[PDB]
């Protein structure tokens, strides 16, 4: 039996479910004010001071019952805009509001993206509240503040400045067509940090006073000295001055919370609650200055770091990383020295889940809805191998899983770094949680991930020790880490933490089926009537000619997006470099270089993101067999059949975004034969060598393709292959595909998941298809499986599930995560969301409340093949 | 005058909050948003000596510094180093 | 006999002599406005756009009779302030003026520096003209523009922003003390470009349209691409964008002169003067766009470049370089094709001297009067070796010497790169000019300079070819160059041009005798009462102890100034990098890096400036002889005697700044014996091994000392040893020295010149003393010699003079330059300056009008040993 | 009304210039400084359509670009690309 959540947790969760996602202006106001007030200051320091003020001048909110405190804003599910990064997705709305004219139409990507209208989402303005970006409720009276705060950034936001230089690239117009058609989902400037792993070492090891001292020492050492380094020698000094500024910022911010706690204590009559507010006062007053001296302080300090970074840029996927290992030394002392019981630690961990669950990413709807479905992917990885190459599993990690069992929330998602060295009891513990159908833990291949680390980051000197410290940035963005020696409790513990900037930035989701579509339609987007690529005017006379034309458009797409996104990120790293993260991320502090100037240890992190791999492979398979091999149909017939949606109503009309519903029309029978050939062509995920060979060929191609390109860090791109929610928006903009998938409906989910309803040879066949290539060639590979709750009943159920995972893991499979749900419950909840407020499902690398998931992804999830055993 | 303007107000979201004293949920607008006798003013720019000349939208001037800057009346000021109640 | 100057030249000089040095605001207004209008623009482009606007929005001025045109400003002897670099030396004056209160006291450096009140200098406000920085006349109505233009720069000029970070160095207070005592003459930010050689290659080879085309091509190639360079790869794109902008600026600027020339032509009733105007309109309209197609256009294009660069920063010593070689291809084609005669070429070259002579450096009085005596050191070097290691002397260079004979002006100073390969007739031609007593040509050792180049720049790959392209930055600041292939007239000519940034920046003039003083006075400046160095409290029990304490104080001084000046130049190179010079200077364009990011080919240019070397060595000789060897006096006796000025009245009372007087106060008999021992102790410059050994030891110590320090470019410092006028202000702050030199009086001039009246063994003994070390160990060594006119009578006397130069050069001596004058003449001009408006003397690396030289330097020049034959 | 205001004025220094026509040296201030009948106004911000609202010191507003800025009346304008004679 899963014990009940703690009383504190229940009370806060009761409050949580009522909350609206809220955007306010304090942080943005204060960042802006301080930024311009320091105009002409050295950039690093100006940036540090503006971030510091945006934190330390905010209203600090503490709720009763809370033990762990802090939030992004004064609101609980709060966020604020970053007009200095980007603003176009809201600044025209806000000015239109101020002018009392109709709000501008959304851009294409935003318009084709759905924010789930339930739960806490504010998808429509109401009362005194404005829906910003189809998701965030902002009080009307702050609209003028939003406008005034955004105005100084015209032409000079990362977005707008980078746009200017992107216009000077030869492929600019081509790039714009790619964005407008949503072939590429979004811009790197939208979330310039994230899909990485934070590193909590510095403040856990030194505390803030200690860090300032370190900065003072470095400043005395290097200010005005270049050494032999004419490039960055002089910059070291400014880096430490900047770090000193942001550290003072974090300190003061903590003190504000301490003060709020002090006040709440003073008006609290409940003896128990008052003692608690006073504990918070002490905790926050302590971590404002001192090295953490207990588990509560330590985890609270990681929260401060985490909110610090997610408040300095719009971002998602700032992973917590391996918290159970990082905090093990603090945990173990407390349970050894009579400070805490395991139950009390469990309480903080349950409560911790609330904090992480409430983290919101303010960004365009294309991002928050089209991509994230609101989840902010603060991924917490478990297990793996420690510095010394032994199992890394800690007692605290069992407790983290326990807390995720008792307090079922979307975040943090838990990711087991599955490794043969992992004790069976922890595997079973994690499996027993996965079986609940909360979506977590997900299971990722420690070994394959380390292999990718060694491969990709080998040129930067990646070794076995650093490779072992890796874990997932965001959902599955395998991200460098390293271990650092934490002195605590009379000993030194090598603890993990991230060691790169963003590993999910560069060329963002390219809808590969849509590119294939435009091969077949001669560069014309038949959905919109706009010419996206110059017409190739090649007769598609063979499979190879078609494929080669696809590659050509793929390479062109990649080139022009890459160049613009380099400019986007380069502008950001030069005029908007991280402050908090540049303090935290090794080796910034050691080298006196911030993340913008390659202070991070590993910078081969920028990448290319695919989307709809299986829809694509399956479409190639159909075209090749039906058109070119069997010569049963002509390419023209195939294309015409695609353009007419095989004679069915389009999701543009039906609003069903899966194969679940298929409404015939007059043209239905005209196409019935080619449709059947399309549906029946070999599909990936069946251990069918015909489809699987195409899938294999694609993987070798895409590896070779991506590595031809260079990021702004001067490193080769590599393949990131997840879907997140992006198969929604991009599926939407794609007409029917040769694999029988109909127009406007979702791409396949993940990257090695079977396309919906095409897996007819069992789970192991999916495993077999997925692993015809070495997953370590790329950053990742994302599999979703859906089980009926009966298939995993009881401890033997638990073990059966674990054995399923191990079977795949052992083949080299990078990742598998499970829904354990009766899909009829989902269909039901879609009908009456008010009845299932707490219902969560796994989508792709994240768990979200069903009611906050837009219909396209719901339909998609509902339709995933359900396995009853 | 409203809960929302009270020091004992616990922010929650764009529409509601908690009263610290009761732990009960309270609205920002509409019925039940009126402050009680226990009301104590929350520090905001709008009630700072350094704040002045707000326009119709609450956008005023902050003189908390040598160079003046703009501020907004509803901006939380419990954490502003220069705040001083009017 | 010397042919008389052309009519144009004569008329323009008539106008020249009446002109006032004038500061106005146009360029500054425009730079400021454009800078802030582009707030948020990538720095390189923002900077280039601002410089572009400050040039191309100025009022262009053309005078009647001019053939060559352009000036820094609308005024003839014009300049403008750069409050974004530094403003403290005027902004308090300006604001005092607006507030109608007393102008504040000058700082110490400025206060001890004299600007010659005569000539064109405006050292006192009069009528509607304000004297700015005791030299520049600015109309009263522009003061309010000055104030408003300077205000945005508070806290953020290079000056003030660098001071903030300097305040964070451990040695700041020490540094402050050093500046305040004028132990270090001035701050590097004062003149962050200069003491270098401009490179005219790009515009001469391509023209501005051609350069814009190259930029467009590079932009298309690299915008958005990093290559494998995560540091500067992305920055290439912004560099080319910046260069396009500045190039458009230079083009529009030329168009403005064309438009003005066109107007003046339209109202010119004198057909002859109308023809000039129309030639100017054509020339300027042509070089606005086209590759220069004749000599006139080509020399005019060099002016455009030269003015462009001296207008983008406050600076002195932007050397013209080897114009006679750069322009030889354009010259010879015009003479070949009968487009010009030599006499017409000589006219342009005569008129050119006026243009260069009128270049003003707006900076603090400490710089303009204390160091420059108003000269701006646009040094034109002659001869040396060409790319192929043969004599570089061109027929055009003879004409340049001729022009300097017919039109006797302070600038450009001419510098013969004396080399054994130089034809005799050119050597004789040069000497016949030198013997005139104009001070030019000076004679510098091509071989020694090339050796220094190979030594200092070896680590950067300096080869024989680039070494041969070297010449003098500023007065004697040996600066790297290279040859680039100019195609013209169907042939390719390897023309020289500078290849480094500033070679006269870093640790500026350190008054070495003053540092010695403070060794003797235990760190306390007895002139001011201020404790400058931490008292050492060492009993000066031996020569070695005293010298070691000097070294210790010298290293501390070097250390703290270096750290602060690094910050100064680093802030400058990051927020204020060259636009025009970054276009021109190789290899910026080739690498896509500006000067700030080490685009220049050679960056080991930053250095340490000594001052008062001989005063210092002679003082050590005296102390060692009189105190420690002969023990005839105690160190306390010596110190007392120095502190009491040997009983003589001080220059602070008498305003005689040479040994020329000694108002023999009663109390002198008290010191008469020690004073005679001091005067009589061995003196440098007499081939006296006692003094010369100390001199030699100083050189090996100082080499070793300087190279322990690193510039902001991460390169070791080296020694630059010139005096310019600095021996004036630094002599002023130095009390009597142990060599018998009295308080407040000038140090020895130059660096290997004999101290005033101490050379008693002939010029050759000076040569011998000077060359007891290898001059290529440092950048330079500066010697002045004064000959009585009768000493070089006749062609025989020309040969005698040349032979005197060859004797010194052949010993390896780096430099000699001559006054040829009767000192009585100078004493006379001092009594009545109004009577000698055109009188010029050689001071140190420059020639200047007597009437614009302050009394201290006048006194010093008068007293230099006058040689009879 | 002064040589200094004339398009035919050739700048020299803070006190004087030349008349392009006579080629004679003329004063900026005082006796002998008034414009002659051959006067043609030199282009200056002071006589530009985009220049407005000077203060006592001649410091005014340039509206030449969408975003207003400050300018000065005696600033030479023959080379400003936005100058428009009033
Ligand atoms: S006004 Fe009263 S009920 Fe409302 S928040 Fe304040 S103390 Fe609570
Ligand atoms: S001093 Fe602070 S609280 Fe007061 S108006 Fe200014 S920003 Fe607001
Ligand atoms: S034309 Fe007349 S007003 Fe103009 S500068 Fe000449 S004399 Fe003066
Ligand atoms: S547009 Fe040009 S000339 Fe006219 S007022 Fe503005 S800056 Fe002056």
């Amino acid at each position: 039996d899963i014990p009940e959540a703690k009383e504190s947790t229940q009370k806060l969760m009761d409050i949580y479910y009522t909350l609206k996602v809220t955007a306010d202006m304090e942080a943005a106001y204060w960042y802006n004010r301080t930024w311009w007030e320091n105009d002409g200051e050295v950039i690093e320091v100006r940036r540090a001071k503006a971030v510091a003020a945006s934190l330390s001048h905010m209203t600090p909110t503490i709720l009763p019952y809370e033990k762990l405190v802090m939030n992004k804003t004064k609101n609980v599910r709060g966020a604020f805009p970053f007009p200095w990064v980007c603003a176009s997705f809201f600044n025209a709305q806000a000015e239109a509001l101020m002018n009392e004219v109709d709000a501008p139409a959304e851009n294409e990507a935003d318009s084709v993206s759905v924010v789930g209208a339930g739960g806490g989402n504010v998808t429509e303005s109401y009362g005194n509240v404005i829906s910003i970006a189809k998701k965030f409720g902002m009080r009307k009276e702050e609209i003028p503040v939003l406008v005034k705060t955004s105005k100084p950034w015209e032409g000079i936001s990362v977005e707008e400045l980078s746009n200017k230089y992107s216009k000077m690239t030869p492929g600019y117009d081509q790039f714009k067509n790619i964005m407008e058609s949503v072939i590429c989902m979004f811009d790197s400037f939208a979330i310039p940090q994230g899909r990485e792993v934070i590193n909590y070492y510095m403040p856990l090891q030194y505390g803030f006073d200690g860090i300032i001292k370190l900065c003072d020492e470095k400043i005395a050492e290097v200010m005005g000295e270049a050494g032999d380094d004419g490039d960055f020698g002089m910059s070291r000094g400014y880096y430490y001055a900047a770090m000193k500024e942001i550290t003072k910022g974090l300190s003061a911010w903590c003190e504000n919370y301490s003060k709020r706690a002090k006040y709440l204590a003073s008006i609290e009559t409940d003896s128990e609650i008052k003692a608690n507010y006073e504990k918070i006062e002490e905790v926050m007053g302590n971590i404002a200055h001192k090295k953490p001296a207990n588990f509560w302080e330590a985890i609270q300090m990681t929260l401060c770091c985490h909110f610090g970074v997610v408040n300095e840029d719009p971002q998602s996927g700032l992973s917590i990383g391996r918290l159970g290992q990082v905090l093990q030394p603090f945990y173990e002392k407390d349970v050894e020295d009579g400070i805490m019981t395991d139950e009390e630690v469990i309480e903080l961990l349950e409560l911790y889940r609330i904090k992480i669950t409430c983290i919101e990413c303010f960004a365009s709807a294309g991002v928050s809805g089209g991509v994230l479905s609101g989840n902010t992917f603060n991924n917490l990885s478990l297990g793996g191998q420690n510095y010394d190459g032994l199992s890394a599993v800690t007692p605290l990690e069992y407790l983290i899983v326990e807390a995720g069992m008792r307090n079922q929330t979307p975040q943090p998602t838990l990711s087991v770094l599955y490794d043969e060295k992992t004790p069976e009891d922890f595997l079973m513990k994690a499996a027993s949680c996965t079986k609940l159908g909360l979506g977590y833990p997900a299971w990722m291949n420690n070994q394959t991930g380390m292999n990718f680390m060694m491969r990709n980051y080998g040129p930067e000197g990646m070794d076995l020790h650093d490779a072992r410290a890796w874990c997932l940035g965001g959902c599955l963005e395998s991200a460098p880490g390293c271990f650092l020696p934490l002195e605590y409790n009379g000993k030194v513990t090598m603890i993990p933490g991230g060691a790169s900037p963003t590993c999910g930035t560069g060329v963002h989701f390219i809808g590969m089926p849509k590119v294939l579509e435009l091969v077949l339609t001669n560069g014309l987007d038949k959905r919109t009537g706009k010419q996206v690529y110059p017409p190739h005017n090649k007769k598609l006379d063979s499979y190879e000619t078609m494929v080669n034309q696809w590659k050509e458009y793929m390479e062109l797409t990649t080139d022009v997006v890459n160049r613009c996104n380099n400019i986007q990120m380069d502008i950001w790293r030069k005029y908007n470099m991280p402050a908090v993260n540049s303090l935290l991320k090794p080796d910034c502090f050691k080298k006196g270089k911030h993340i913008g100037t390659m202070g991070a240890r590993y910078n081969s992190c920028i990448n290319f993101e695919s989307c709809g791999t299986i829809t694509f492979v399956n479409s190639l398979s159909s075209i090749k067999k039906n058109v070119f091999d069997d010569s049963k149909f002509t390419i023209e017939e195939m294309t015409d059949a695609m353009l007419n949606n095989f004679g069915f109503k389009t999701a543009y009309e039906t609003e069903v975004f899966s194969p679940d519903f298929r409404e015939s029309t007059d043209k239905s029978t005209k196409y019935e034969k080619i449709f059947a050939a399309c549906v029946n062509a070999p599909k990936y995920g069946n251990a069918d060598k015909y489809a699987d060979e195409i899938f294999k060929a694609y993987h070798y191609y895409i590896y070779d393709m991506t590595h031809k390109f260079r990021s702004y860090y001067g490193k080769p791109l590599y393949l990131c292959q997840i879907s997140v929610s992006t198969h929604g928006p991009q599926g939407f903009v794609t007409l029917a595909t040769a694999d029988g998938r109909l127009a406007g409906t979702t791409y396949s989910d993940g990257s090695v998941s079977a396309a919906a309803g095409t897996d007819k040879n069992g789970i192991y066949a999916i495993f077999e298809s997925a692993t015809v290539y070495d997953h370590s060639m790329h950053q990742n590979a994302q599999m979703n499986l859906k089980l009926h709750p009966t298939a995993v009943k009881g401890i033997n159920g638990t073990r059966k599930l674990l054995d399923l995972v191990r079977a795949y893991m052992r083949k080299g499979g990078f990742h598998v995560q499970f829904n354990v749900v009766d899909s009829k419950t989902l269909r039901d909840a879609q009908l009456t969301p008010e009845k299932y407020r707490e219902l969560m499902v796994r989508v792709a690398g994240f768990t979200q409340y069903w009611c906050e998931i837009g219909k396209p992804i719901q339909d998609e999830v509902i339709y995933r093949t359900e396995y009853d055993k | 005058m409203r809960h929302y303007d009270c020091k004992n107000y616990i922010n929650l979201d764009c529409e509601k909050g908690l009263c610290a004293l009761t732990k009960g949920m309270v609205p920002i607008d509409g019925e039940g948003s009126e402050a009680c006798p226990n009301f104590k003013p929350a520090e905001k720019c709008g009630n700072c000596k350094n704040f002045c000349n707000p326009d119709k939208y609450g956008l005023g001037t902050c003189t908390g510094l040598e160079k003046e800057n703009w501020a907004y009346a509803t901006c939380g000021a419990s954490a502003c180093p220069s705040y001083k109640a009017e």
